[PDB]
RNA sequence: UUCAUCUAGACAGCCGGACGGUGGCCAUGGAAGUCGGAAUCCGCUAAGGAGUGUGUAACAACUCACCGGCCGAAUGAACUA
């Protein structure tokens, strides 16, 4: 159909500044700065008020427009970890085996490491992606936390202790074994 | 659709400039067995129309041509509110709505007023019982041949919704943490409306 | 044993879900199609049967 | 004090199921077929219809007067032979029911029916009626029900 | 293409209710809405099916049709090539 026009607003909170180059956002807020390359997808962003960032897709059609959809909400993502950040809580489930899971450190990278997942002997180690923070924490038995500013590198460390703790030639149904992400939020609360 | 519409609207005039003395009532929450149990208590004394906030509200702009007195009803309909028509003595009515609470029990992943604690009591369940004590790490010990809870804990606290196994037990062991009822926000009357009371 | 709150955490990524009849992939619950290319992205989809 | 007030839902003139008494009431104190026997006397009023006989737990005392329940009393009113299943179970149950009998039935529930007027209660008992798939007075429940709403067989509401 | 819903608030989303007569009647050792047959009813009703599923040995209990609280403009279904 090729719409002739569709757009989206972006809003922007007071203590945040978005530099927009050509496709390059870089958001900057209390919790620090977050940047995005926006380049493979052929928007046109517009300053309206120094509060409100309007992105439009000319012409488009249906592909288009809903990145253009997927765009806004990949810059409002960017505006809310640098204000609230990204936490994600994930549980460590197990019914014999109890997952011992801790920080270790190799030449200075910062692995999580997983031992006696299901009584294996093999050590899992996932690297923490830069900007990540775990918690392991009180309180509650048997959680880690991952706070950041890019829910992306949030997600993606989460999704990355989850998968690693994935059961082989059982039945995973009865096996329930695992770290599973229980809760995404933000790390400010109830802003 | 808009026959039926219609038909509400007009039983809305009648109720209305036949029964000024109406009854905003809040039905969050109530139950529609709750419900039926205070309209029977009610009935002969106070119709209950209970329609949607929205046709409620045309239809009352609607006849502020013939009686503008209820323009003021309008910012009052938001929210689960009911209108419980009727002329006899407000006091009475009102009473006779706002009197039922009651105590509705714990429902599995509702969210805690308060700190529900579980008591150090001989429950009297049997003996098979105890497996939602075990569960919920519930000390406790067969006593006269029935289940008897040594200690007092604390089942459910603040915040957390309470889980299948929590509402079960509380359930079983009688513990209602929930009060539910027709709670009056305004009354209308005489043209006239004011506080719930 | 585990406990019901955690055994239904892991059950919604591991039993909570759709496999379609073509292609056996796992798919999300409320999936209405299948995301594979192989299967033509077919409809036919089932619950993905749930243990005992 | 015992006031536990738990009953069950045995057939009528019939002794409550050994099986079903065997881990309810046989706990606390009474023979299931001493509460079959109470069970039956109370209920030769609904001779071969199951009605639950709200037996008052009241220190250590079956009690077997019975609460009169709509469906059960409608096939009552049936007046049909009480059933014997022993025979031919599947037992046809139509038993023209005189409306009469229903108004009687509805004044029987009305204390407890939420019926609002004694209409109310008589056309709720006539819906069971139509339930149990009966005739009253030569005529489909569901007919009778319409004309009771249309206003020519009234009802005399107190 | 055709038929529908919609500023007299469309669909989706979050939360509340989801009763009473009633374990409706029958086949079954037991089957209460939900392994099965028939009957496809109403009172309260904005609204509730003798029942959309999960669950029970049967219960009980969650769940959905149905109606609501909030947001506010287009939306849904079956088809054609
Ligand atoms: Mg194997
Ligand atoms: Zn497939």
């Amino acid at each position: 159909m090729k719409y002739i026009q569709t757009e989206q607003q972006i809003e922007v909170p007071e203590g945040v500044t978005v530099s927009i180059k050509s496709r390059i956002v870089k958001v900057v807020g209390p919790r620090g700065t977050l940047t995005k390359n926006l380049k493979h997808i052929d928007v046109t962003f517009t300053k309206v008020n120094n509060q409100l960032i309007k992105v439009a897709v000319h012409n488009g059609g249906r592909k288009h427009v809903a990145a253009l959809r997927t765009v806004k909400s990949l810059v409002d993502n960017m505006i809310t970890g640098v204000t609230k950040g990204y936490k994600y809580k994930m549980r460590y489930v197990y019914a014999h085996f109890p997952i011992n899971v801790n920080i270790v450190e190799k030449d200075g990278a910062k692995f999580i490491e997983v031992r006696n997942f299901l009584g294996d002997k093999k050590i899992r180690n996932v690297p923490v992606r830069d900007g990540v923070t775990i918690e392991f924490s009180t309180n509650v038995k048997d959680e880690i936390v991952l706070s950041g500013n890019s829910v992306e590198d949030v997600s993606q460390n989460a999704a990355d202790l989850q998968q690693i703790c994935r059961v082989r030639n059982k039945d995973i149904r009865k096996f329930l074994d695992g770290i599973y992400v229980s809760h995404k939020g933000f790390i400010t609360e109830d802003l | 659709i808009r026959e039926k519409k219609a038909e509400y609207f007009a039983k809305l005039r009648e109720y209305l400039e036949e029964y000024k003395s109406l009854f905003v009532v809040g039905v969050d929450n109530v139950s529609s067995q709750q419900m039926h149990e205070v309209r029977k208590e009610l009935r002969g004394r106070a119709v209950v129309l209970m329609g949607k906030n929205t046709m409620v509200r045309r239809a009352i702009r609607g006849f502020l041509s013939d009686l503008p007195d209820f323009e003021k009803l309008l910012p009052f309909v938001k929210g689960n509110v009911g209108f419980v028509f009727t002329n006899e003595p407000l006091t009475e009515i009102k009473n006779v709505i706002v009197s039922n609470r009651v105590a509705a029990p714990a429902r599995a992943g509702a969210v805690a007023p308060e700190d529900i604690w579980v008591r150090a009591v001989n429950t009297g369940m049997e003996p098979g019982k105890t497996s939602f004590f075990q569960a919920l790490g519930v000390p406790t010990k067969i006593a006269r041949g029935t289940i008897e809870i040594v200690s007092d804990v604390k089942v459910v606290d603040a915040g957390n919704k309470v889980g299948q196994s929590e509402a079960s037990l509380l359930n079983l062991l009688n513990i209602s943490p929930f009060t539910f009822g027709l709670t009056v926000v305004q009354v209308y009357d005489n043209g006239q409306v004011f506080p719930s009371s | 044993i585990i406990e019901p709150s955690l055994k239904a955490l892991a059950s919604k990524y591991n039993c909570d879900k759709s496999v379609c009849r073509k292609c056996y992939a796992r798919l999300p619950p409320r999936a209405t199609n299948c995301r594979k290319r192989k299967c033509g992205h077919t409809n036919q989809l089932r619950p993905k049967k749930k243990l005992k | 004090n015992e006031v536990k007030y738990l009953y069950l839902r045995a057939v009528g003139g019939e002794v409550g199921a050994s099986a079903a008494l065997a881990p309810k009431i046989g706990p606390l104190g009474l023979s299931p077929k001493k509460v079959g026997e109470d069970i039956a006397k109370a209920t030769k009023e609904f001779k071969g219809i199951k009605v639950t006989v709200q037996l008052k737990i009241q220190n250590r005392q079956a009690a077997a007067s019975v609460v009169p329940s709509a469906s059960s009393l409608v096939i009552t009113a049936l007046k049909e032979p009480p059933r014997d299943r022993k025979k031919d179970k599947n037992v046809k149950h139509s038993g023209n029911i005189q409306l009469d009998e229903i108004i009687e039935i509805a004044r029987q529930m009305r204390d407890k029916s939420f019926g609002r007027t004694l209409a109310s209660v008589t056309k709720e008992i006539l819906g069971t009626a139509q339930s149990v798939g009966c005739r009253v007075d030569f005529k489909n429940p569901h007919d009778i029900i319409e004309g009771i709403n249309a206003g020519e067989i009234e009802i005399p509401e107190n």
